[PDB]
C-alpha cells in the first residue's frame, strides 16, 4: 500500500523522517537556490545578497513602533536604529566566526551528496570563508537599510 | 453469565489489615507500612492479574458511589424542609436571601445566624437549590420530606444491590465486553428515557404551576399537581389544546401543540430565566434524538454495526494500517476507558459551565449574582480536575497495559515514533504565547510607569481588536430572521441585540462588548492551557522510554529518580508530569475565574433605576485597569478585598476567619516542597534518641516520609490552601454587595 | 552639565559590549 | 569518570554486577568469605554514577561505594 | 463475634470513639460554665 | 519521496462541477448560494480598494461557499484514489 | 495597681464595651416579633452577656486603657487564678497521660511481637493500665529515687 512518510534517505537508524514539508520538489527546489545553501559560490557574494534582504528589512517595524513614530524625525530615527542593529549583527557574527574556526584547518561541512556522489565541501566552514561571508553581508546591510530609507522618504511614492 | 457465591461474607478480613496485599500483609516493622496501607486500597490491578477479579471488583464500587450520592441528595432534601425559609422565599424572591443552614449557640457562635429575610436566622446559601425546586412546581414542606425519604430508599437499594453483585451473583468477563449492548441501552434507555420522562414531568407538573406563579397567584391557593391530571378542564383552561387530547400527535397535526411547546429564544421578564415551554421541546427533541441513536450497534438480531468493523476501515495514506487493533486494547484495558471518560467528562463540565451563565435556566438565577460565580467556579475546578486525571491514568495505561506483541496498533506506534518533534514544536508554541501575551502587559507598567500613556496597548493608543469573535457576535446577534427564520429572539442577551432584562431593580443579562483588555486575556488563558497541555503530553509519551533512561518501564509509573548519575534524574517518572502539571492547570482556572469575577462586576450585573440608567459594582474600570499588573493588584484584589477583611464581628467572620486558616494551610505546604527527606530522617534519629532514654522507644520504628509522599502532601496542600482562599474571598466579596 | 550625556551610553551600551564579547572570546578559547 | 572501591566486607552474592546499567563490575575470584567471590571494578570510564549497584548491596554498610568527581560524556549520558 | 471485637480494638476506630466522647465532655462542661478565664475557687 | 499525491488534475474540474450544479438551485428565497455570493463579490468591488466592512454578509457567504467547495474536492480526490487500494 | 492597671469594676470603658455590644444585640431583636424563636434567642445572648460581664466584674480582673482584662503571671497571690492552678491542673493531667503511655510501652514491650499491639491495642490491659495513673506522682518520684526511671 502506498505510503508517504519514509526514513531519512532510506536509513531507519537516523534519527529523522522524510516527509512532504522536508523532501517535497517544490521544498527542496526552493531551499536549493537560496544564498546560504550554494556551496560552490564565493561566500562574499552570498553574505552580500544575505545583507541586502535583511537590512531592506529591518527599517519597517523600527520606523513604524518606534518612540517617534508620530513626529517629524520618525523616518531618519529609524533608519539609525536599523543601521545599528546591524552593526550588533556584524559584530556578532565576526565574533562566531573568531571563536569557531581555527586559521589553516580544512573545511568541516559534509562532502556527500544524498544521492552518495562526492562533492566539494563547503568553504563557507572555514575562517576566510566566513570573515568574507561577515564582511559581505554587513556591506550588503548598510546598502539595505539606505536603499529602504532613500525609496520612503526621499522619493514620494504613493505607499500604504 | 453470573456465578453463584464466590466469594463468602465474613469479617476475618477486617481483623487483618492489608490483607489485598502478600507485602502489607506481613506486619508493621515501621511506620512506612500504615502509608503504604492507604495509598494501595484501590490499586485492583496490583492486588490480582485475572481481569474477571478486577472487572467484578470495580462494578460493586459504583454501587457504593451511587449510594453515597443518594445519602447526600436525601440530606440535601430534608434539610430543606426542615431547616430551611423556602416558603418564605417563595412569597417573595428578590428580597430574601435563601438559607438552609442553623447553627447551635455554643462558644458564642450564634452570630453566623444573621438575618436573612422571612423571620428566620441561618447561613446563606450558594448552592441553587431553591431554584431548582421552583422549576419544579414543588411548594410545601411535605413534597421535598417525601422526596429525602424516597432517596434514602434509593441509597439502601444500591447497598443491596453493591452487596449482592459481588458476594451472590457476580457477572463473568463476557457480560462486561459486550460494548455494544451497553452502548445502545445507556444511549435509549438511560438518556432517551430519562428524557423523555422529564419533559413528561415538564408538561403535566411544572408548566401550569409556573403559569400559576408567574400570575401572582399565592403558593398555597395555587392547585396541587394531580388535579391538573384527574381534572383535564383545569389545564384546557389554561392551554385549550389540551381538550384535543393526543389526537394531534397521531395525526401530525403537531402545530396544535404550539402554546406549550415554542422556540422563543430569549428571557422571561417576569422571573428572568429561560421559557419553560421551550426547555418541554429541547427535552422532547433530545428524547427523540437519543432514543433514535441507541439502535446503531449490532446484538443477537443481526441488523446494525460492529465497532471492529467501523474502525478496521478507517487507513490512509499517511498512517498505515489506522485504527485497526484499537478494539481489542478498548476492551481490555480499565485504564485508557477511564482516561477517555475523565478527559470527556472535564470537557462537558468546562462546558457546562460556560453556557449555564449566558443562557440563565432557572427562574430568579440572573439577578442571584452569588449563585451564579459559585456554580461558575464549582464547575471550572471539578472539570480541570477531572482533565488532570484523564492524563494521569493514560500515563499508567502506557506504562502497564502496552503491549505490542499481543496488542499491536498502527496509529499508537506511529505517534511514538516522532514525540521529539512533537513535543519541540509545543515548547515552540509556548515560549511564543508566553514571550507574546504576559509580554504585552509588562510593556503597558514600564510605559505607564515612565509617564507615556501613549504608547500602552489599550483601547486609546494602540488598539488590539478581537474582531473575529466580534463578527461572531454580529452573527449570532443577526441569525433570527436571516439564518434562523423561527427564531423570534437570540439564543442569547450577549451577543448584542440591544435589549436589556431587569428583574427586582437588578440587571439580570446584557450585551457584552469586547474590546483590547479581552483579547490579552484570551490569549493569556490559551498561555496557560497550551503549558499544561505540554507538561500532561510530555508526561504520557516519554513514560516507557527516553534518551537519558532507555530502561524506564522497568522501574515502574511512580518511582522518585534514578540516582545522582547522567548529571542527576530527579522528577523523570510519568507520576512527577501530573504533579507538575497540576500547579499549572491551578495557575490557569485561578486566571480564568478571577477574569470572569472582574468582567461580570465591570460590564453586568448592577441595579437599574426608573430613568433607565445602569450602576454597574465596580463602574466600569474593567476596560482601562485591567491593562496592567498593578491594575489587578489595585482595582482588584486591593479593593475587592475590604469586605473579607471587615467582616469580624458579623455574620460573615466564618469567612475572614477562613481566609487566615487558608492562606496558613497554603504557606505551611512549602516546607514539604522545598525540602528533602534526608534531614528529617537525620533529625528524626536524635529525638529517638531521648524517647530510648526514658523507656518510650515504639516497637513501631518512626520514618520519615517517603520522596513520592512528600511530593504528594505539599502539592495536596498548596491546593488546599490556595482553592480555600480563593473560595472565602470571592463569597464574602459577592454576598455583601 | 552635558557630562551625563555622553558617560551613561559609555557604561551602558560600549563598555558592557566590549566586556562581553572579550570574555566570551576568553571562555571560548583553547589550546 | 567517577571512582567506584570495593571493600573486604563483600560476601559474594553478586547483586551488585546485576544491577549495574553499563557493564562496570564483575565478579572474580577470591577467598575470604564463604561465596569464594569479591566484586571488582575495571571499566569505570563507563559509570554514569546511578548508585543501583549501592542499592542492591545487603552488607550493613556498603562492601561497594562511588563517589561522583570528573564528568565527561559518557558519564553525562549525552547522546546529542 | 472475636473477629469484630478485633476490628472495633484498631487504632483508627478507638481514636474515633476516644475523641468523639472527648470532644462531647468538653463541649458539655463549656455548656454549663461558659467563658472561663479565671479559675475562681 | 516524490510525487506523493498522485497528481491526477481531472479532480479538480469534477469537484468544481459538482459543487457549481447544486449549489445553483435557487432554493434560498428565490436565490442560489452561488448566486449570493458572485452577487456579494459583485457589490463589493463597487468600493475598490476599500475591503468589506465588519457587518458585511461577503465573509459568510465566502466562507458557506469554500467549505463545500473543499468538501467536495477532498472528497473527490479520496474517492479517485482509493478506487485502486481498496 | 500591678503595672498602673485598674479594677474592672471601676472601669468606665469596660461598661462602654457592655454597652456598646447590648445595643448592638439589641437593635437586631426589633426585627422580629416578640413571640418568635429568634427574639428568644436574642434575648438569652443578652442576658448572657451581661452575666459575663457581672462575673468578670466579681473576679477581680484588671483593665487597661482600652477597656480589656489583663493576666498577672509573675506569681502574686491575689492572681494565683489566672495562671497557677490552671498549670497545676495541667501539669497533674498531662503527667497522667504520659505515665499512662509509657506502662502501657513498656509492658507490652516483651511480647513475641510488640508491634502488633500497637496498631490493635490490647483493652482489658489498657483499661487495667489507664486507673493506675490516677496517682502518677508518687510512682514516678519513687520511681526516680529507685533509679529506674531512666534507661540505663
Ligand atoms: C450527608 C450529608 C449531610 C450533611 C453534611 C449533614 C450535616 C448536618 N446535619 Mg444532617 N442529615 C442528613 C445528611 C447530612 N447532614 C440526612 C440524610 C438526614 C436524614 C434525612 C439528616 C438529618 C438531620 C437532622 C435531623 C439534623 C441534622 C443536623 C445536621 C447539622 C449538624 C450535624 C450534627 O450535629 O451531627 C452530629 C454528629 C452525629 C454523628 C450525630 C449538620 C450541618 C442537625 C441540625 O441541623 O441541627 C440544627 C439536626 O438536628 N441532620
Ligand atoms: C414519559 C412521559 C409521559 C408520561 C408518563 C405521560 C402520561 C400521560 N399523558 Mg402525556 N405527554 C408527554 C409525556 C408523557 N405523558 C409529552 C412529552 C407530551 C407532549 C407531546 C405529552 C402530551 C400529552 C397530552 C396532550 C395529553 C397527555 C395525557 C397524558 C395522560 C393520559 C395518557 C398520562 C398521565 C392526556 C391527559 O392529560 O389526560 C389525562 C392528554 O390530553 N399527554
Ligand atoms: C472516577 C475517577 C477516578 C477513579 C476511579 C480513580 C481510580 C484510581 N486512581 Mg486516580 N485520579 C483521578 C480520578 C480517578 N482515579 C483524578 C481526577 C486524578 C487527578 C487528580 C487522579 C490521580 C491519580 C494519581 C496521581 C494516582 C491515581 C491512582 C489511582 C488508582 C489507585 C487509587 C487509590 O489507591 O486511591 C487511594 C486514595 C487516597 C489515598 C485518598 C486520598 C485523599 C485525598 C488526596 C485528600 C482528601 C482530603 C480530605 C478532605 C481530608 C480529610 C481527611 C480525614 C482523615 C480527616 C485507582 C485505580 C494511583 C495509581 O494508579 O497508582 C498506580 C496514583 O498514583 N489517581
Ligand atoms: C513567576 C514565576 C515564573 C515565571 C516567570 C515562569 C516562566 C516560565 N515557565 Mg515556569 N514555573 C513556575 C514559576 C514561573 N515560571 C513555578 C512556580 C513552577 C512550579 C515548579 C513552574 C513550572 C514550570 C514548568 C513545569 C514549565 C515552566 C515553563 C516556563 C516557561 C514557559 C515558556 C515561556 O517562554 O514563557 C514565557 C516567558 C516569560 C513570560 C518570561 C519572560 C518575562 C518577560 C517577557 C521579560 C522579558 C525580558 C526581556 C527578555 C529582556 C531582558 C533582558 C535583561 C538584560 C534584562 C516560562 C519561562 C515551561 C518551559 O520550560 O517552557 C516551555 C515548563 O515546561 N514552568
Ligand atoms: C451555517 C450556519 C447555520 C447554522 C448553525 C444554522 C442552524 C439552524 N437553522 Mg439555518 N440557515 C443557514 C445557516 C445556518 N443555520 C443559512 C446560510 C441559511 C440560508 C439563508 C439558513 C436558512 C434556514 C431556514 C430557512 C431555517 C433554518 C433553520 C435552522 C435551525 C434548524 C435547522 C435544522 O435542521 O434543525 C438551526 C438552528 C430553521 C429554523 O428556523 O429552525 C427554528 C429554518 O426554518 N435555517
Ligand atoms: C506516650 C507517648 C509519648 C511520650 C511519653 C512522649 C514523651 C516525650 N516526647 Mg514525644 N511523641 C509521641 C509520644 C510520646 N512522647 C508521639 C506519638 C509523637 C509523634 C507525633 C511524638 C513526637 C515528639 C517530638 C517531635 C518530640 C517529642 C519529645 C518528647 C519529650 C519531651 C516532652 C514532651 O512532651 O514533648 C512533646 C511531645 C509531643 C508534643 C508529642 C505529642 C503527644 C502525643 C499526641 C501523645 C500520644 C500518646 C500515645 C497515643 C499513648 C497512647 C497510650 C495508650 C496506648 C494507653 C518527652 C520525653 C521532644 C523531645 O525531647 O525530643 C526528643 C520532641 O522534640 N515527641
Ligand atoms: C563606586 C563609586 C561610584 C558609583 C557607584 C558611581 C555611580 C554613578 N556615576 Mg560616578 N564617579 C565615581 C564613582 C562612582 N560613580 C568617581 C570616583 C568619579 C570620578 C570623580 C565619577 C564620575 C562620574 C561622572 C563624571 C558621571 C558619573 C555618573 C554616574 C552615574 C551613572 C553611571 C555612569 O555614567 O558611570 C560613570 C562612572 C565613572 C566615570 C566612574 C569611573 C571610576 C552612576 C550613579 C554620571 C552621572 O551623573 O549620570 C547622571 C556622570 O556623568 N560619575
Ligand atoms: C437535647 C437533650 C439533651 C440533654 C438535656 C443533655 C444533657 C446532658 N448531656 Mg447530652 N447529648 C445529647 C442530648 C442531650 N444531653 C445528644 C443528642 C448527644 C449526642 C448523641 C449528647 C451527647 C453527650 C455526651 C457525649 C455527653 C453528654 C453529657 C451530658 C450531661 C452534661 C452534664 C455533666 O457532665 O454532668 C455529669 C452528668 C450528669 C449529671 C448526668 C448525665 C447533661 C446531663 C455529658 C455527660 O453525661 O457527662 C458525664 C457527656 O459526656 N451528652
Ligand atoms: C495553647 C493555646 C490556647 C489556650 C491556652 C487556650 C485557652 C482557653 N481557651 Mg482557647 N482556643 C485555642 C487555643 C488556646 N485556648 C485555639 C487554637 C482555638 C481555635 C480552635 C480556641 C478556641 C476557643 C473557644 C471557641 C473558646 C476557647 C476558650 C478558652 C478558655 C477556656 C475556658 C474553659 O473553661 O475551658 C481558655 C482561657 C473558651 C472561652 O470562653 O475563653 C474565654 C471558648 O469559648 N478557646
Ligand atoms: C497538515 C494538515 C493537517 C493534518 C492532516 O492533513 O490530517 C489528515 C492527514 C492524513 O490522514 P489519513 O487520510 O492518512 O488517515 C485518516 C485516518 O482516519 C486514518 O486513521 O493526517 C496526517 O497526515 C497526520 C497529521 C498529524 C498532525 C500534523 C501537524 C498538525
Amino acid at each position: 500500500t502506498f505510503q508517504v512518510v519514509q526514513p531519512i534517505n532510506g536509513d531507519p537508524f537516523i534519527g529523522s523522517l522524510e516527509t512532504p514539508v522536508t523532501s517535497s520538489p517544490l521544498i527542496a527546489w526552493y531551499l536549493s537556490n537560496l544564498p546560504g545553501y550554494r556551496t560552490a559560490v564565493n561566500p562574499l557574494l552570498r553574505g552580500v545578497e544575505v545583507g541586502l534582504a535583511h537590512g531592506f528589512f529591518l527599517v519597517g517595524p523600527f520606523v513604524k513602533a518606534g518612540p517617534l513614530r508620530n513626529t517629524a524625525y520618525a523616518g531618519s530615527a529609524g533608519s539609525l536604529a536599523a543601521a545599528g542593529l546591524v552593526v550588533i549583527l556584524s559584530m556578532c557574527l565576526t565574533i562566531y566566526g573568531i571563536s569557531s574556526f581555527k586559521e589553516g584547518e580544512p573545511s568541516i561541512a559534509p562532502s556527500l551528496t544524498l544521492t552518495g556522489r562526492k562533492k566539494q565541501p563547503d568553504q563557507l566552514q572555514t575562517a576566510d570563508g566566513w570573515a568574507k561571508f561577515t564582511g559581505g553581508f554587513f556591506f550588503g546591510g548598510i546598502s539595505g537599510v539606505t536603499w529602504a530609507y532613500f525609496l520612503l522618504y526621499v522619493l514620494d511614492l504613493p505607499y500604504f | 453469565l453470573v456465578d453463584r457465591d464466590p466469594i463468602k461474607t465474613s469479617f476475618e478480613e477486617w481483623a487483618k489489615p492489608g490483607h489485598f496485599s502478600r507485602t502489607i500483609a506481613k506486619g508493621p516493622d515501621t511506620t512506612t507500612w500504615i502509608w503504604n496501607l492507604h495509598a494501595d486500597a484501590h490499586d485492583f490491578d496490583s492486588h490480582t492479574s485475572d481481569l474477571e477479579e478486577i472487572s467484578r471488583k470495580v462494578f460493586s464500587a459504583h454501587f457504593g458511589q451511587l449510594s453515597i450520592i443518594f445519602l447526600w441528595l436525601s440530606g440535601m432534601y430534608f434539610h430543606g424542609a426542615r431547616f430551611s425559609n423556602y416558603e418564605a422565599w417563595l412569597s417573595d424572591p428578590t428580597h430574601i436571601g435563601p438559607s438552609a443552614q442553623v447553627v447551635w449557640p455554643i462558644v458564642g457562635q450564634e452570630i453566623l445566624n444573621g438575618d436573612v429575610g422571612g423571620g428566620f436566622r441561618g447561613i446563606q446559601i450558594t448552592s441553587g437549590f431553591f431554584q431548582i425546586w421552583r422549576a419544579s412546581g414543588i411548594t410545601s414542606e411535605l413534597q421535598l420530606y417525601c422526596t429525602a425519604i424516597g432517596a434514602l430508599v434509593f441509597a439502601a437499594l444500591m447497598l443491596f444491590a453493591g452487596w449482592f453483585h459481588y458476594h451472590k451473583a457476580a457477572p463473568k468477563l463476557a457480560w462486561f465486553q459486550d460494548v455494544e449492548s451497553m452502548l445502545n441501552h445507556h444511549l435509549a434507555g438511560l438518556l432517551g428515557l430519562g428524557s423523555l420522562s422529564w419533559a413528561g414531568h415538564q408538561v403535566h407538573v411544572s408548566l401550569p404551576i409556573n403559569q400559576f406563579l408567574n400570575a401572582g397567584v399565592d403558593p398555597k391557593e395555587i392547585p396541587l399537581p394531580h388535579e391538573f391530571i384527574l381534572n383535564r378542564d383545569l389545564l384546557a383552561q389554561l392551554y385549550p389544546s389540551f381538550a384535543e387530547g393526543a389526537t394531534p400527535f397521531f395525526t401530525l397535526n403537531w402545530s396544535k401543540y404550539s402554546e406549550f411547546l415554542t422556540f422563543r429564544g430569549g428571557l422571561d421578564p417576569v422571573t428572568g430565566g429561560l421559557w419553560l415551554t421551550d426547555i418541554a421541546h429541547h427535552h422532547l427533541a433530545i428524547a427523540i434524538l437519543f432514543l433514535i441513536a441507541g439502535h446503531m450497534y449490532r446484538t443477537n438480531w443481526g441488523i446494525g454495526h460492529g465497532i471492529k468493523d467501523i474502525l478496521e476501515a478507517h487507513k490512509g495514506p499517511f498512517t498505515g494500517q489506522g485504527h485497526k487493533g484499537l478494539y481489542e486494547i478498548l476492551t481490555t484495558s480499565w485504564h485508557a476507558q477511564l482516561s477517555l471518560n475523565l478527559a470527556m467528562l472535564g470537557s462537558l463540565t468546562i462546558i457546562v459551565a460556560h453556557h449555564m451563565y449566558s443562557m440563565p435556566p432557572y427562574p430568579y438565577l440572573a439577578t442571584d449574582y452569588a449563585t451564579q460565580l459559585s456554580l461558575f467556579t464549582h464547575h471550572m475546578w471539578i472539570g480541570g480536575f477531572l482533565i488532570v486525571g484523564a492524563a494521569a491514568h493514560a500515563a499508567i495505561f502506557m506504562v502497564r497495559d502496552y503491549d505490542p506483541t499481543n496488542r499491536y496498533n498502527d496509529l499508537l506506534d506511529r505517534v511514538l515514533r516522532h514525540r521529539d518533534a512533537i513535543i519541540s514544536h509545543l515548547n515552540w508554541v509556548c515560549i511564543f504565547l508566553g514571550f507574546h501575551s504576559f509580554g504585552l502587559y509588562i510593556h503597558n507598567d514600564t510605559m505607564s510607569a515612565l509617564g507615556r500613556p501613549q504608547d500602552m496597548f489599550s483601547d486609546t493608543a494602540i488598539q488590539l481588536q478581537p474582531v473575529f469573535a466580534q463578527w461572531i457576535q454580529n452573527t449570532h446577534a443577526l441569525a433570527p430572521g436571516v439564518t434562523a427564520p423561527g427564531e423570534t429572539a437570540s439564543t442569547s442577551l450577549t451577543w448584542g441585540g440591544g435589549e436589556l432584562v431587569a428583574v427586582g431593580g437588578k440587571v439580570a443579562l446584557l450585551p457584552i462588548p469586547l474590546g483590547t483588555a479581552d483579547f490579552l486575556v484570551h490569549h493569556i488563558h490559551a498561555f496557560t492551557i497550551h503549558v499544561t497541555v505540554l507538561i500532561l503530553l510530555k508526561g504520557v509519551l516519554f513514560a516507557r522510554s527516553s534518551r537519558l533512561i532507555p530502561d524506564k518501564a522497568n522501574l515502574g509509573f511512580r518511582f522518585p529518580c534514578d540516582g545522582p548519575g547522567r548529571g542527576g534524574t530527579c522528577q523523570v517518572s510519568a507520576w512527577d508530569h501530573v504533579f507538575l502539571g497540576l500547579f499549572w492547570m491551578y495557575n490557569a482556572i485561578s486566571v480564568v475565574i478571577f477574569h470572569f469575577s472582574w468582567k461580570m462586576q465591570s460590564d453586568v450585573w448592577g441595579s437599574i433605576s426608573d430613568q433607565g440608567v445602569v450602576t454597574h459594582i465596580t463602574g466600569g474600570n474593567f476596560a482601562q485597569s485591567s491593562i496592567t499588573i498593578n491594575g489587578w493588584l489595585r482595582d482588584f484584589l486591593w479593593a475587592q478585598a475590604s469586605q473579607v477583611i471587615q467582616s469580624y464581628g458579623s455574620s460573615l467572620s466564618a469567612y475572614g476567619l477562613f481566609f487566615l486558616g487558608a492562606h496558613f494551610v497554603w504557606a505551611f505546604s512549602l516546607m514539604f516542597l522545598f525540602s528533602g527527606r534526608g534531614y528529617w530522617q537525620e533529625l528524626i534519629e536524635s529525638i529517638v534518641w531521648a524517647h530510648n532514654k526514658l523507656k518510650v522507644a515504639p516497637a513501631t520504628q518512626p520514618r520519615a516520609l517517603s520522596i513520592i509522599q512528600g511530593r504528594a502532601v505539599g502539592v495536596t496542600h498548596y491546593l488546599l490552601g490556595g482553592i480555600a482562599t480563593t473560595w472565602a474571598f470571592f463569597l464574602a466579596r459577592i454576598i455583601a454587595v | 552639565n552635558n557630562l551625563p550625556s555622553i558617560f551613561v551610553p559609555l557604561v551602558g551600551l560600549v563598555f558592557p559590549a566590549i566586556a562581553m564579547a572579550s570574555l566570551f572570546l576568553h571562555i571560548q578559547k583553547n589550546k | 569518570s567517577h571512582s567506584v572501591k570495593i571493600y573486604d566486607t563483600c560476601i559474594g552474592c553478586t547483586q551488585c554486577v546485576r544491577a549495574c546499567p553499563t557493564d562496570v563490575l564483575e565478579m572474580i575470584p577470591w577467598d575470604g568469605c564463604k561465596a569464594k567471590q569479591i566484586a571488582s571494578a575495571p571499566r569505570t570510564e563507563d559509570c554514569v554514577g546511578c548508585k543501583r549497584c549501592e542499592s542492591a548491596c545487603p552488607t550493613d554498610f556498603l562492601s561497594v561505594r562511588v563517589y561522583l568527581w570528573h564528568e565527561t560524556t559518557r558519564s553525562m549520558g549525552l547522546a546529542y | 463475634m472475636r473477629d469484630l471485637k478485633t476490628y472495633l480494638s484498631v487504632a483508627p476506630v478507638l481514636s474515633t470513639l476516644w475523641f468523639g466522647s472527648l470532644a462531647g465532655l468538653l463541649i458539655e462542661i463549656n455548656r454549663l460554665f461558659p467563658d472561663a478565664l479565671t479559675f475562681p475557687f | 519521496e516524490r510525487n506523493w499525491l498522485r497528481r491526477d488534475l481531472n479532480v479538480v474540474g469534477f469537484g468544481l462541477i459538482g459543487w457549481l450544479a447544486p449549489s445553483s438551485i435557487p432554493a434560498i428565497n428565490g436565490k442560489s448560494l452561488t448566486g449570493l455570493f458572485f452577487d456579494s463579490i459583485g457589490t463589493e468591488l463597487a468600493h475598490f480598494p476599500t475591503p468589506p466592512a465588519l457587518t458585511s454578509q461577503f465573509w459568510l457567504w465566502l466562507v458557506t461557499w469554500h467549505l463545500g467547495l473543499f468538501l467536495c474536492l477532498t472528497f473527490g480526490q479520496i474517492g479517485f484514489k482509493g478506487r485502486t487500494e481498496d | 495597681d500591678i503595672s498602673g492597671l485598674t479594677p474592672c469594676k471601676d472601669s468606665k470603658q469596660f461598661a462602654k464595651r457592655e454597652k456598646q455590644q447590648i445595643k448592638k444585640l439589641e437593635s437586631s431583636l426589633k426585627l422580629y416579633a416578640p413571640e418568635s424563636a429568634p427574639a428568644l434567642a436574642l434575648n438569652a445572648q443578652i442576658e448572657k452577656t451581661k452575666r459575663r460581664f457581672d462575673n468578670y466584674g466579681k473576679y477581680g480582673l484588671l483593665c487597661g486603657s482600652d477597656g480589656l482584662p489583663h493576666l498577672i503571671v509573675n506569681g502574686d497571690q491575689r492572681h494565683w487564678g489566672e495562671f497557677i492552678t490552671p498549670g497545676i491542673l495541667f501539669l497533674y493531667i498531662a503527667g497522667w497521660i504520659g505515665w499512662v503511655g509509657r506502662s502501657y510501652l513498656i509492658a507490652i514491650s516483651g511480647e513475641k511481637k510488640p508491634a502488633m499491639k500497637e496498631i490493635i491495642i490490647d483493652v482489658p490491659l489498657a483499661s487495667r493500665i489507664i486507673f493506675r495513673g490516677f496517682i502518677w506522682p508518687v510512682a514516678a518520684y519513687r520511681e526516680f529515687l529507685n533509679g529506674d526511671l531512666i534507661a540505663k
